[PDB]
Parts: C-alpha cells; sequence; structure tokens
C-alpha cells in the first residue's frame, strides 16, 4: 500500500531520517549494517 | 573543468571583509609571489607582478 | 513445471496465493 | 507579511562592506581581506602532504579569477588551516574518506585577499585602446575596463587617425591623457576575463513627471548599438543550407550584384 | 531438429510481391536467395541473414524478411502455396523448413528405460576412458551412487541380458 | 557571514560533544570482521589512485594484496569511527586494533 | 560508479509535503493548454504535452536548458485547472474535516476545551513525552466560559513548563524526540480525535445543527437536508446571532467551508498535521487538499513507447490530454456564464451546467492520479497510483530489487578439479566481463599486455578510460593502435584539472577476481557466496565443485546460477572476506557444517583409509 | 555495488535551498559566458525583482534560459549521487501534488 | 535494520533497543560449537593457546574484576538452590550485565560458567586446571558476535529456510507452517 503509507507520511509532514535499510536503498545511501556501521578516516601528517 | 577535485563543494565567508592599506596589499603581494615562485599558476603570478608594479611604480 | 522455474529470476519470495490469501481475507 | 517576505531578498543582495574613497586620492579602495571556510576534496596522491593538495587542487586555480561568493577577484590566499575531523597537541590530523571512492573531504580555513569593486566606486585605468564606439582601459594594468560611446560625455568628440587607430578629445578641446578616472557603472563576471563597464557622466530631475518620460532619441542610441553588437555576433559561425534548383543551379546569396 | 515458418503477405489490392525490385538492391543478398526471392534449398543461415525477399509498392523499396534465432540452420524445404482463389492466382504464402543439427552437448539429458535420467557432465576422451579386457571402452558411464536410492534393479538385469544377447 | 560563524560553532560543538576521549572509550580492542573488510577495500582503493605506499610490494600487482601486506605490518594510516546508537563515536586507529 | 568521480554533498533526510499552486506556477517551464501533441508536418504543438520547453524531443533542442535528448534532464510544466479539484489521495481526510465542522460558527462541533485537550496532548507528543500527555488529563478544576478558559490556561501552562523542563535536560531536542512508542501514542490520539470530532451532532460551541454530508465511491460530496426538529432548533437560536453583530455541493463551497474552519481551528491542526514541532512556522491551509493546478512531468518520463516498427502513444499523455479538453470547455462555459443576467428565476439549469463542469474535470483529474476512483468507460488507462503499484510495485520491482550490469547466467556443471572456493568461468563470459583497473607504476606491465591482447584475447581489455573522463573502445582497433595506446597509459596529465587522476583499463576478468555466485531461491545468505574466478578453456557452462552443492541447495539436474562481477575494491574485499565460501563453512541456523564431499569421495575414503590399503 | 553502482547510479544536480532534483536546470549562457546549474523554483524573474537606497545585482546571480527569460538567484545547487528511479519517483509524486525535500549537507 | 551495536546490545535501524545482549551472552552461533567441547580443547591446549594469542591482548583487558564478581554471583546462586525463582536473591545480577565480555576476562554466561566448573570437578587430569579455565574464558571472549552483524535478517533466514523442510502433511495439534503462521 505504497500510496497509502505515502499519504500518511505527507499528512504527518514526516521526515524520513534514512536510517532503515529500505530507506537507504531508496535514496542510494550506504546501508548502516556491517561495513556501514562505522566511518573510515585517513591520518594526514602535514598540519 | 568544474569537478569535485578541481573546485570546492562550498565557500563561506567566516567574517565580514576587512579593508587593507596600500602598504599591506604590497607586503602581501611580495610575500605571496616569493612563496609561489620558490603549472598554470605561473601565468597568474605574471599578472600579480603587474598589480605589485602598479602599486609602487609605472608600467 | 520445473523447466520454467529453472530460468525465471525471482522478483521476491514465492507468493501467498494459497491459504494465506483466505486468512488475509479478514479485517481488524 | 506583505513586505516581510521581500525583506529577506533585499538582505541577500545587500552590499556587506562598501568601498570608501580616501587619502584625497578620489579613488575608492577595492582590495579587501576576507577569512573564508572551504569544503575541499583531498586526492590520495596528497595523503602524506595534504596542505599541498588543498593548495594545488582548489586554491591555485582560484587566484587571478573572480569568485562569486567573496564578490571579487581572488588576488591570493594566506594562512591555510585544515580542520581536524577529530576534536582534541600534534600536526597529525584526520580527514573523512567517502565510502565509495578513496578521496577524502575536509573543512579548511584560509584568508583571501580579493579585489571587490562595487558600482558607484571611482576607479582609475590606463587607456589600452580607443575606438569610435568604446575606450579600452586597464585597472592596476591587469583588470579590463571599458567605457561605451553613450557612457562618454556629449561634449567629447572622437577623431579618426589617417595613415596608422583613433583618438578621443575632451570638452576643452585636447586629447585624453594615458590614465583616466571613471565611475563603475557595472561589473561583468560571467565572461572569461572580468570586465568593468565605466561611466564618465553622472533622482530629482522630474519636471512634472519629466524624469519618468524617456527621451526616445537617447534611449535608441543605447539600444540600437546593443542590438547591432548582439546580431553581428550571432551571424558569426552561422551554417546555412546549400540550395540547388531542379536545373543543376546552386543558389548563391550575395547582396552586391557586381564585384 | 526441423522448424517450419509461414511467410504470408496479408498483414484486397496486392502490394508486396515475392522477388527483387529493379533499380534498388542492397549489397550481397543474392548469396542466400534465388532470382524468385526465395532461398536456395540447402543454404546455411545465421541470425540476420535474409530468409526471403519481396517488394512493396507502398514504400517503393526492396525489403527482406530476416532469419532470427540463436541456433544457425540449413534450408530443408521451401513450398509455395497459392490457394483461396479461383482464377486470380498469385503467390503470397510460402512455407520454409529449417534443419538445425543437434550434436549431444554438455547439459543434454540421457536416460535408460528404467527412469535413470542424467545431464551430460563431459564428453570424456577414449584414451582417458577406462578400457575393458576385451578392448572396449563404455559409450556411457553411469555412477554407482545413482542405484542405491532409485532401486532400479531392472537396469541391472537389463545390463547382463543385453550383453548375453549381443554375444 | 554572521549566520555562518554561528552554524560552524554549533557543528564543531556537537562534534566535540559526541567524541568519546581515548581514555573513556569502552568498545572491543579487537578489529571486527567488517572493519578489516572495509580497511582492506578502502586502502586498496587509495593504492590504485597512486597513494604513497609504506610497504615493499615485491612484484605485487593486486592493490588488495598490497593493502593486506600493509595491514600485516600495521602501516595502514586509517582510523575507524565507531558509532553508538545515540550518534556518539570512538576513534580507533588500525595500528592499535588487534587483528586475528 | 567512478572512483575518479567523488561526491562531496549527500542527502541526510527526506521531507514529505504538498506542492502549493503558487510554487508550481513559478518553477513551471511552460503552461500546457493544448490537448493535441503534434502539429502538422511532425513538429510538437506550442502549449502541448510534447512542447520543447518540457525538454528536447524529436531531434530538436530543449527550449529551457538548450541541450539535446541525451544531456537534457527534462523540465516540469503545469496545467491550469479552471476550477479547483479534490486531490484523490487526500479526499478521505478533507471529508473527515468537512463532516466534523459547524457550518455557522465555522469551528469543529466538538467543545473548544476538549479540542484544546487534544492540541495539548499532541503538542507534548511532538517531543518524546507520553507520561506528561497522560498527566494532562489529571488537570481538572453547562460550564461557564470564565471557568473553562482558566482550564485552557492551566493546561497550556503545564504544556509550556513540561516542554521547557524536558528541553533543559537531554530528554528532548528543539526538533523533538520521535520513537515508535511515541508514534504509537500519536497514532492513537489522532484516531481518537477524529472519532470524537465525527461523533458530535449538535455543535457544542453554538447550539445550531449542521446539514450532514454524504459521499460516493468517486470524489463527490452531497448535503442532506435537516429534519423539522433541527430546523426549529436553528430558528430559536437565530435571535442570539443578531446581538453579536440531498443536494450536490461544489468543490469551491467545500474549500470555502474548510478555509474558515482551518483558520479558526489552526491551533489543533498545527499539531494534528505535524509529527515533530513545526520549526518552519508554515500555516496549515485547506488548499493543500485541493488542486488548482496539475504538474506536467518532463517529456523524458512521458516518451512514446516504440515496439519494433510501431510507435505507440504514451498512456500518461492520453490521460493528460483528457484533462486539457475539459479545461478548455469549462473556460468557454465560464465565458458564456460571464456574458449572461437580468433574466433568472429558473437557476436550476445554471447550477446543472456547473455540476456537470465540476464532476467532469474532477473525473479527468481522478483518472490521471488513481484510475480506481474514475467512472467506467465503455481495462482503463493506469493512473500514477497504478504506476507505483503495477504488480509488486515500483519500490519492490525497481528499488529494493534491480536488474544489474556486469553479470552472467548459465547451467551449472560439476567439477572436482577446481578449488572448493572457486568457480569455473567459460571463456565466453571472461571476454565480456571487465573490471575498471586504474593504471599505476606497479601494474603498468600487466595492463599493457591486456591492452595489446584486446577484447577477444584473454586476459585482455575491452576499453581504456582517459583521465579527462572520456572512453576509448579497443573493439574495432587492430594490434597496431592497441600497441600505441599501451605505450600512452602512464603518460603524465598535461591538464592541471585532472592531474590527480590516472587512466583506467577495462580489463577482462582474471583468475584473481571475486565473483558472487547465486542460486535462486536465496532462502539464506549461504545461497549467495563469493567465489574465486577460474577461467577454464573450451567451456560453455559454469563449473562448480561438489562442496558447494549443500549451501546453494543446487543439484546438477540442469540447474541455473547467476554470476555477479563487483566493480570496485571495497565490494571485492567484502566478497573475499565476508561473503566468501570459506567463511560459510558453518550455517548460522544451528552452527553446523554445510560444506563437505558428497558421493565418490566418501566411498573412496572408506577404501583408501582401510587397513588392507598399502 | 549491485542495487546502485552497477544499476542506475546517476550523479544528479540538487538545489540545497529547496532540496529538489527536478527544479535544477543548466542555464543558457552568452557567446563568451559558461553554463551554470540553476534552480527554477528558488530563482526570481528579473523584472519582478523590484526595489534604504537602491541595490545592484552582482551579475553572477543573473542567468538566462532557452526562452530568453532572465532570472535572479537560485544558484545554491550542488551534486549528489542517487539512483535514477528516485528522479522518476519524485516526478510521479510531483504529479500527485506531493513534494520531496532532500536535506543536503554541507550547507 | 536489527543488528549488533558497538555497546553489544541488539538495536533496531532507528536506535531503539530490542535486546540488551544477543541470546543473553553475545555469542556468534558460527563459533558456539567446541565452546563446550572441553576434552577436545584440553587435547589441543597448546594448539588453541597459539591460535587465541593472548600476548597481544593481556595489556588491553582486565583479568580480575569480572572473575571476582563471578564468584560473588555463584555464592548467592548456591545459597538459594532449593529456593523457588520468585524467592531467589536479586542482590548481585549476572557478571555479563556489569562487565563487557570483550574487555573483562571472566564475564561469561552463567550457563558456560556452570558447565566449565562442572568439567574441572568431574575430570582430574602439562596443563593445570587453572590455566585451562583461562583458555576457555579466552575462547568465549573470541567467540563473541561482531558489532554490525545483521542478526535480524540472519534470524528470519534461520526460521524461514528450514521451514521449507516442513511442507509435507501429517503422518490433533496444528504443526509445521500453519502453526508457525498462527
Ligand atoms: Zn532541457
Ligand atoms: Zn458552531
Ligand atoms: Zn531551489
Amino acid at each position: 500500500t505504497t500510496c497509502q503509507f505515502l499519504t500518511k507520511a505527507v499528512l504527518d509532514n514526516e521526515r524520513e531520517q534514512l536510517d532503515s535499510p529500505s530507506a537507504r536503498i531508496v535514496v542510494g545511501k550506504l546501508n548502516n549494517v556491517g561495513t556501514g556501521s562505522f566511518d573510515v578516516l585517513a591520518k594526514v601528517p602535514n598540519a | 573543468s568544474a569537478t569535485t577535485l578541481n573546485t570546492p563543494v562550498v565557500i563561506h565567508a567566516t567574517q565580514l571583509p576587512q579593508h587593507v592599506s596600500t602598504d599591506e596589499v604590497l607586503q602581501f603581494l611580495e610575500s605571496f609571489i616569493d612563496e609561489k615562485e620558490n603549472t598554470n599558476l605561473s601565468s597568474s603570478i605574471s599578472q600579480l607582478k603587474r598589480i605589485q608594479r602598479d602599486f609602487k611604480g609605472l608600467p | 513445471e520445473q523447466s520454467h522455474k529453472k530460468t525465471k529470476q525471482a522478483v521476491s519470495y514465492d507468493e501467498p496465493d494459497e491459504d494465506e490469501i483466505e486468512t488475509m481475507r479478514e479485517a481488524e | 507579511n506583505e513586505n516581510r517576505e521581500t525583506a529577506r531578498f533585499i538582505k541577500k543582495h545587500k552590499k556587506q562592506v562598501t568601498n570608501p574613497i580616501d587619502e584625497k586620492n578620489g579613488t575608492s579602495n577595492c582590495i579587501v581581506r576576507v577569512p573564508i571556510a572551504l569544503y575541499v576534496s583531498l586526492a590520495p596522491m596528497y595523503l602524506e602532504n595534504p596542505l599541498q593538495g588543498v593548495m594545488k587542487q582548489h586554491l591555485n586555480p582560484l587566484v587571478m579569477k573572480y569568485n562569486n561568493k567573496v564578490g571579487g577577484v581572488v588576488l591570493g590566499y594566506e594562512g591555510l588551516k585544515i580542520l581536524d575531523a577529530d576534536p582534541l597537541d600534534t600536526s597529525e590530523k584526520l580527514i573523512k574518506i567517502t565510502p565509495d571512492t578513496p578521496f577524502g573531504f575536509t573543512w579548511c580555513h584560509v584568508n583571501l585577499y580579493v579585489w571587490q569593486p562595487q558600482v558607484g566606486d571611482v576607479l582609475e585605468g590606463y587607456i589600452f585602446i580607443q575606438s569610435a564606439s568604446h575606450i579600452g582601459l586597464l585597472i592596476h594594468d591587469a583588470f579590463n575596463a571599458s567605457i561605451k560611446k553613450n557612457n562618454i560625455p556629449v561634449d567629447w568628440t572622437f577623431v579618426h587617425n589617417d595613415v596608422e587607430l583613433g583618438h578621443w578629445v575632451d570638452s576643452n578641446g585636447e586629447p585624453i591623457d594615458g590614465k583616466l578616472r571613471f565611475t563603475v557603472r557595472n561589473v561583468h563576471t560571467t565572461g572569461r576575463v572580468v570586465s568593468v563597464d565605466g561611466t564618465l557622466i553622472s533622482y530629482n530631475s522630474s519636471r512634472s513627471q519629466a524624469e519618468s518620460l524617456p527621451i526616445v532619441s537617447n534611449k535608441k542610441i543605447v539600444f540600437d548599438d546593443e542590438v547591432s553588437i548582439e546580431n553581428k555576433e550571432s551571424h558569426k559561425e552561422l551554417d546555412l543550407p546549400e540550395v540547388k534548383e531542379d536545373n543543376g543551379s546552386e543558389i548563391v546569396y550575395e547582396e552586391n550584384t557586381s564585384e | 531438429m526441423y522448424k517450419t515458418e509461414k511467410v504470408d503477405l496479408a498483414l484486397d489490392p496486392i502490394t508486396q510481391h515475392f522477388g527483387f525490385g529493379n533499380d534498388e538492391w542492397p549489397k550481397e543478398w543474392l548469396e542466400k536467395l534465388d532470382e524468385d526471392g526465395l532461398p536456395y534449398i540447402g543454404t546455411y543461415v545465421e541470425e540476420g541473414d535474409p530468409i526471403c525477399a519481396y517488394f512493396d509498392d507502398t514504400l517503393n523499396k526492396t525489403k527482406i524478411k530476416t532469419y532470427h534465432s540463436s541456433e544457425p540452420a540449413y534450408i530443408e524445404e521451401v513450398n509455395l502455396i497459392g490457394d483461396e482463389s479461383n482464377k486470380f492466382q498469385e503467390l503470397q504464402t510460402v512455407s520454409i523448413k529449417y534443419r538445425i543439427r543437434r550434436t549431444p552437448q554438455i547439459g543434454d539429458k540421457f536416460s535408460s528405460r528404467h527412469g535413470q535420467k542424467g545431464v551430460c557432465s563431459r564428453k570424456w576422451p577414449t584414451i582417458d576412458m577406462p578400457f575393458s579386457e576385451t578392448g572396449i571402452q563404455p559409450d556411457i558411464i553411469i555412477n554407482p551412487h545413482a542405484f542405491p536410492s532409485r532401486m532400479t534393479i531392472g537396469m541391472f538385469v537389463e545390463s547382463l541380458a543385453g550383453k548375453a544377447g549381443a554375444l | 557571514p554572521e549566520d555562518f560563524q554561528q552554524h560552524e560553532q554549533i557543528r564543531r560543538k556537537t562534534l566535540k560533544e559526541k567524541a568519546i576521549p581515548k581514555d573513556q572509550r569502552a568498545t572491543t580492542p579487537y578489529m571486527t570482521k567488517y572493519e578489516r573488510a572495509r580497511i582492506l577495500g578502502t586502502r586498496a582503493l587509495q593504492i590504485s589512485m597512486n597513494a604513497p605506499v609504506f610497504v615493499d610490494l615485491e612484484g605485487e600487482t593486486d592493490p588488495l594484496r598490497i593493502a593486506m601486506k600493509e595491514l600485516a605490518e600495521k602501516k595502514i594510516p586509517l582510523v575507524i569511527r565507531r558509532y553508538l546508537p545515540d550518534g556518539s563515536f570512538e576513534d580507533w586507529s588500525v595500528e592499535e586494533l588487534i587483528v586475528d | 560508479m567512478d572512483i575518479s568521480k567523488p561526491v562531496g554533498s549527500e542527502i541526510t533526510s527526506v521531507d514529505f509535503g504538498i506542492l502549493t499552486a503558487k510554487e508550481i506556477r513559478n518553477l513551471s517551464a511552460k503552461q500546457i493548454t493544448n490537448p493535441t501533441v503534434l502539429d502538422n508536418l511532425g513538429h510538437p504543438v506550442s502549449g502541448g504535452l510534447y512542447d520543447l520547453a518540457l525538454g528536447a524531443f524529436l531531434r530538436n533542442l530543449c527550449s529551457t536548458c538548450g541541450l539535446d535528448e541525451k544531456f537534457c534532464p527534462g523540465h516540469q510544466g503545469h496545467i491550469e485547472l479552471p476550477v479547483p479539484c479534490y486531490n484523490p489521495l487526500f479526499f478521505n481526510q478533507l471529508y473527515i474535516y468537512l463532516r466534523a465542522s459547524c457550518l455557522f460558527c465555522h469551528h469543529f462541533r466538538l467543545k473548544s476545551v476538549e479540542v484544546h485537550r487534544y492540541a495539548c496532548k499532541l503538542r507534548l507528543l511532538q517531543y518524546g513525552l507520553i507520561d506528561e500527555s497522560y498527566k494532562l488529563d489529571e488537570i481538572t478544576l453547562d460550564i461557564s466560559s470564565t471557568l473553562l478558559n482558566e482550564l485552557k490556561s492551566k493546561r497550556s501552562e503545564y504544556v509550556d513548563m513540561a516542554i521547557a523542563k524536558a528541553l533543559s535536560d537531554g530528554r528532548t531536542t528543539e526538533r523533538g524526540s520521535f520513537t515508535a512508542t511515541v508514534n504509537d501514542e500519536r497514532k492513537k490520539l489522532v484516531h481518537e480525535f477524529h472519532k470524537k470530532l465525527l461523533s458530535r451532532g449538535k455543535c457544542d460551541n453554538c447550539g445550531m445543527f449542521s446539514p450532514k454530508f454524504r459521499k460516493d465511491g468517486f470524489t463527490k460530496i452531497f448535503e442532506t437536508a435537516l429534519n423539522e426538529k433541527q430546523i426549529t432548533n436553528n430558528r430559536v437560536k437565530g435571535f442570539i446571532r443578531q446581538d453579536m453583530i440531498s443536494t450536490y455541493i461544489l468543490s469551491t463551497e467545500v474549500k470555502n467551508i474548510l478555509d474558515t474552519v482551518f483558520r479558526k481551528e489552526q491551533c489543533v491542526l498545527q499539531y494534528v498535521f505535524h509529527s515533530r514541532p513545526n520549526l518552519s512556522r508554515k500555516l496549515v491551509k485547506a488548499d493543500s487538499f485541493f488542486m488548482d493546478v496539475l504538474v506536467v512531468p518532463p517529456t523524458r518520463f512521458r516518451l512514446p513507447s516504440k515496439l519494433g516498427e510501431e510507435v505507440h502513444e504514451n498512456s500518461q499523455n492520453q490521460l493528460l490530454s483528457k484533462v486539457l479538453t475539459t479545461s478548455l470547455l469549462i473556460r468557454d462555459l465560464n465565458d458564456d456564464l460571464s456574458k449572461l443576467k437580468v433574466s433568472l428565476e429558473d437557476r436550476r439549469v445554471i447550477f446543472s451546467r456547473l455540476m456537470n463542469a465540476f464532476v467532469t474535470i474532477q473525473n479527468d483529474v481522478n483518472a490521471f492520479i488513481d484510475s480506481t476512483k474514475a467512472q467506467g468507460r465503455t481495462v482503463p488507462i493506469p493512473g500514477v497510483k497504478q504506476a507505483l503499484e503495477k504488480k509488486e510495485g515500483l519500490f519492490r520491482k525497481h528499488m529494493m530489487g534491480k536488474r544489474v550490469n556486469y553479470a552472467a547466467r548459465s547451467v551449472i556443471s560439476p567439477d572436482p578439479n577446481i578449488e572448493t572456493n572457486e568457480i569455473g568461468v567459460p571463456p565466453v563470459f571472461a571476454v565480456k566481463l571487465t573490471y575498471p583497473e586504474p593504471v599505476t607504476a606497479y601494474n603498468i606491465a600487466e595492463l599493457r599486455q591486456a591492452v595489446i591482447n584486446g577484447p577477444d584475447k584473454w586476459p585482455g581489455a575491452t576499453q581504456i578510460q582517459n583521465e579527462d573522463g572520456s572512453l576509448v573502445s579497443l573493439i574495432g582497433m587492430s594490434v597496431e593502435q592497441r600497441k600505441a595506446l599501451a605505450n600512452q597509459l602512464l603518460t603524465p596529465s598535461s591538464n592541471v584539472s585532472t592531474h590527480t587522476l590516472n587512466k583506467k583499463v577495462y580489463r577482462h576478468i582474471k583468475n584473481r577476481d571475486v565473483v558472487l555466485m547465486n542460486r535462486q531461491p536465496t532462502l539464506h545468505k549461504a545461497s549467495m557466496m563469493g567465489h574465486k574466478v577460474r577461467v577454464l578453456p573450451n567451456e560453455k557452462t559454469l563449473r562448480l565443485h561438489y562442496a558447494n552443492t549443500g549451501a546453494y541447495n543446487a543439484d546438477f539436474d540442469g540447474d541455473e546460477m547467476n554470476m555477479h562481477f563487483p566493480q570496485n575494491e571495497n565490494a571485492r574485499a567484502e566478497a573475499l572476506n565476508l561473503a566468501n565460501t570459506d567463511s560459510q563453512y558453518l550455517t548460522p541456523t544451528s552452527g553446523s557444517p554445510v560444506r563437505g564431499l558428497i558421493q565418490d569421495h566418501i566411498s573412496a575414503g572408506v577404501w583408501l583409509t582401510s587397513k588392507d590399503s598399502f | 555495488d549491485r542495487l546502485l553502482n552497477s544499476s542506475d547510479y546517476t550523479q544528479a544536480s540538487v538545489c540545497r535551498e529547496c532540496g529538489s532534483i527536478l527544479t535544477t536546470q543548466q542555464s543558457v549562457p552568452r557567446i563568451g559566458s559558461i553554463s551554470t546549474v540553476c534552480c527554477r523554483r528558488c530563482s526570481m524573474r528579473f523584472e519582478d525583482a523590484k526595489k534604504g537606497e537602491k541595490i545592484f545585482i552582482d551579475d553572477s546571480q543573473i542567468w538566462e534560459d532557452g526562452q530568453g527569460n532572465k532570472f535572479v538567484g537560485g544558484n545554491e545547487t550542488t551534486t549528489v549521487a542517487i539512483p535514477f528511479v528516485l528522479k522518476y519517483l519524485d516526478s510521479e509524486l510531483s504529479a500527485m501534488g506531493i513534494r520531496l525535500r532532500y536535506n543536503v549537507e554541507p550547507k | 535494520g536489527v543488528h549488533v551495536s558497538y555497546d553489544n546490545s541488539i538495536r533496531d535501524a532507528d536506535g531503539t533497543l530490542v535486546q540488551f545482549m544477543y541470546g543473553g551472552d553475545a555469542i556468534d552461533i558460527t563459533k558456539e560449537s567446541h565452546m563446550t567441547q572441553f576434552e577436545f580443547c584440553l587435547d589441543n591446549y597448546y594448539a588453541l593457546l597459539k591460535k587465541y594469542n593472548p600476548s597481544a591482548l593481556i595489556e588491553h583487558l582486565d583479568v580480575e574484576s569480572a572473575l571476582k564478581y563471578s564468584k560473588k554471583t555463584l555464592k548467592y546462586r548456591k545459597k538459594h538452590s532449593k529456593e523457588p525463582h520468585y524467592k531467589q536473591s536479586v542482590k548481585y545480577d549476572p557478571v555479563l550485565a556489569k562487565y563487557n565480555p570483550a574487555k573483562y576476562l571472566g564475564s561469561v554466561s552463567e550457563n558456560f560458567q556452570d558447565k566449565l566448573e562442572s568439567f574441572l570437578d568431574k575430570n582430574s587430569k602439562g596443563v593445570n586446571e587453572k590455566k585451562f579455565r583461562a583458555l576457555m574464558q579466552l575462547k568465549y571472549m573470541r567467540s563473541l558476535i561482531n558489532p554490525g552483524e545483521a542478526v535480524g535478517i540472519i534470524a528470519s533466514q534461520s526460521v524461514g529456510e528450514p521451514s521449507t523442510q516442513m511442507t509435507l502433511n501429517t503422518f490433533n495439534v496444528t504443526l509445521g507452517i500453519p502453526r508457525l503462521r498462527e
């Protein structure tokens, strides 16, 4: 019931926080499970 | 031309622009030209040398 | 019957078109 | 609410810091120092030398070119500082890498020295060329400036040079000197090189709604010359189809009948 | 494997005609089709090759009906049928039979008369094949681990019966 | 110019508030199967973009096998930002994390 | 996806809202007024569905961005509806608020103190505080206005204090806390509110009865006349008005009733329509439920479907053309209405002409949005709701699941000579499946050979990507050009804008690569493992070892398997260290093995390890 | 890699000011000028921009379309990597009168 | 969305807590096999001691905090052995509730603790009964479920995939898939 849940979302003026595997796939964001449960940062020497 | 590795994502003025005196501009130009002279940047230094020359002499 | 399933690249999980459809034929 | 919504737009186009005329020179100071914050990419080849990266990649192609955000021409940068992604004493900082690519992205702080010339600002330039319809100038012998025929005073009369070119004569009746003082009418950014449109002539001109009524004669000169420039340019690199009649004859388009 | 196709020109005035139109002729089509526009019986055809030729006056161009299949074929039979008319006779319907050769490939199923089917895993060389005391190498190899679950003992007695009857 | 300085102050304040100091960190001293996988993949990606390698690649052509060699000698210059369900994080270097 | 092309900006959250008519009119590239799509000769008609302002169409350049069919993203347009229409998706809601409101004082028929009680509870629920919403019901003092207004004051005082107290601590942010239990408590209240709203017959504010509204399957509302008991009630309560100073109802009348009600009851509706606090401070207007305009999607998403030779008209353009015909007709009816009038009396005809004009455009609007809300025409054309729910739906068929690039399918054949962690790849697949390998000093030798070898000799390369972003296909080229390009792979970039970048070689799948083997149905993650590529010459089938038979639940009875070739090192590392076969020895169901030898090997072992075997 | 990278991965222009992929368009430049990604929603019609003292537009804020109409503003556009179906979904939702606002960082 | 968080608890996609610990002990099923095979582990003591290399871990963990607490809980547990579950002491809760299993050697499930102690009593056998206890404590530490593991999908797959094997009919109460559907 895609249009029904969408109607309920619009009427609530809802913000999709994009934290569910499904939501992340919809917007092309990396899934927060496993390898997506952290961030990779590079150590740079120059100030 | 106009890529993430070429141009920045966002530029924001952290404070209002503070005006600088003729002597401060000339002191900065001399400091910048000397540091950069020490590939397409060379043509910009060539133009910068003309400004420095105008702020103290005649072309 | 198995020669057709052999080539079909599934959209999702099987399907509830059996007893499940008649069990889903009840409102809250 | 009627004027509250329009008030936000005025503050968006409001000139932050105005250029002041000082030291009885008559010219307005346009070189200004502005501290900024960048969000730049870092190439993996610059992972051992990140400051050289931010410089060669994004800050070097920025100099001697107009930047829309600072509202001027970046003359150079001073004091580059990478913001550490880790809030903490050492020179070893860390930058967040994109999940998809090996490239990292970081916040940077650098002070920019920019040439910020607003309209109404009085500037001086050395006359480069002088045609019958415009006068070419150079601000600090690096920035291009132009004064159109309509922006030149009515009293002024142009004279064409015979046997190697032309020269303009002022109201007094003498040729114009190497350096010329003008007011900024407009600044053209969109193009390749920054060009300043200047004026040599300058609200309460109404004589029973006379100011509102436009002089068609004067309004034509500024419109015809504008259209003539736009149409001549559109005719450059114009490919038209070759038409051959049902006889084997090519239709040649030429206004002049004889040679 | 034989496959038959019906090339009918129906989609009352006749527009499409079997053959080739004058003045217009795209390069090397005569290699597959004969003067009549129909293909030479025995010709090798691949997908994209012309299987027949015609000319329709509505477009005033010489068009062809292409052969399209992953498996290449040879023309076995071409039959022209000009029925459903009393005196006004002209061909519009043609039946073309394709002969597709099918050698046993890795994946093809083979079975004994005891319900023991199996896919061809490989075409094992005779030098690498196990050789009998008699000097015979088996045509087909069945794995012994097939029989304990299926319980196809009819095949086991068929093996010693077939051997006795061959000798 | 004035509205951005406040936004930057808030952004950096929230970042500092979420950062768990090196002493107060309480996650596993071991590098998770997922951390190892991403580190090796990301470092391989860096190696393929002509990034300065800290190991002697004796005829190695695969960037992943180079990234594997760099991991064995703990020369990978990466950090894992371990997030918690409230948004707070623990920064762990590849060097200090224990590898099986 | 290109590693040479990183992205600096990212979508952090998506906000759901309604497009306003004023908003659409400004962003619109062209106003669509014409029902025809093509002029004579074959050019798109100005003001039609194929207008070039909506994007490049029929080898013509776009009249908005100027780009051709490839680079033009397409542009949105708009249809000006001559009369407002009920939005099909939000009709049920506007209907609830129409039946719940008084037609005289233009407030909800429920008592203001009771309405405020819901507004209070819903405001406290914008923030994660359920306990406080229940504690509000404890606040208690035919009842005088001076007493009831003190109750509204004390309740508002508790709401403002409870929010500030929780805001002081880390209990709730300025944007408000939102959990599933919080959502459960909100959903319960918004339901209870509408139930209490619909239940009241006689208005609790002003004691006058309102005429009941009835509805049909299609978006259309009627007004049932009041009974003699309620008509006499209006008369006796008619004098108190002075001291203070079934029939079809048009869309405009409903919009005008809801306009005043949404203004007068703005306080409660502010929290009824906002899940979290309304920081944007936007007004909750009734015109959100109505459509005064229709957005025309870009020509890009309304292209005519071509099947072989026949070029078929796009179904959306057909539905949109119908809306355009009706709009032109009502513009004429309103023009004739504007002409004449002194002569009237029989005004039953002018309303009958109006009812037809309204019900016809409404149906055309409905037919375009949701077909199962439009009248039967002697299978109908699918609406945009039908497009999102065709079978499994756009979300299930094209978002949660997708057809992919760099993938192959083949019948599996057994093989005991390959490793248990390997897959036998036919040379057919090996010459087509390529990996974007960036050229460096450590692999210049390996890739130079691949480039020379080309796209038909394994291990080769099908293409080469320069640092400028362009592609050079090696398919048509002979050994001579390939040799020249190979000696140009490690050349330094002259351009400073691409000095960071290095060339890429789209090299054939080698024996060091990872592949994702899949055997459907994928009932458990062991049915999708990472295998090491082993290109086996003169092969036409995928070769698989017997140890993999269990996990995939694959028997070599003519079964088929999918091979996926991931195109980046992060995806490689994952298929080699997480989803790889060797890390799937034990199933997570019982922690027992799903890998081992199956038949000949078991019988061989009993014989080989026997005492008699020397 | 499967559901995005090797399927419908598209680097699309988005306006940071209103959060949309469908209002952004490439501006039509003059003979010497360069084309810039501009938002049709946030940009104001040049003529409508009317005026404490008079203010002047910095030239870099004025862009033109194929129809020849001048616009002021709508230059706060960036690039985001998204699936193409999202663009088709947003387009379909827009027909229904539903607006999706994509909050894009950095701002 | 349900997965293992870095705080060892089972959290949903939106951060809402589902479980405080995976199965109440945080063990990966693909590791919980030889964890009770004490005789096996004893016969392969030096092989496993070299596998679970403790020399590069002794500086990162605690060796007494949890071990002391484990005795205090065992003390109160033995005191109310014959007593019913409602009358049982609530003074000291399990060692896993107070000490992180990946940081404290000894924060083991009471089920594992009871099983391990019972083995050392019923089997008197150059490996000491105290150094073997440490190895098994270390084996449990190395058998923990990794933070990030999609325990949600894994659970549904672990209930779904084997429920295909019960499609066949009865050979009174509802069984197989119809009962699972109920
Ligand atoms: Zn366009
Ligand atoms: Zn009332
Ligand atoms: Zn915008």
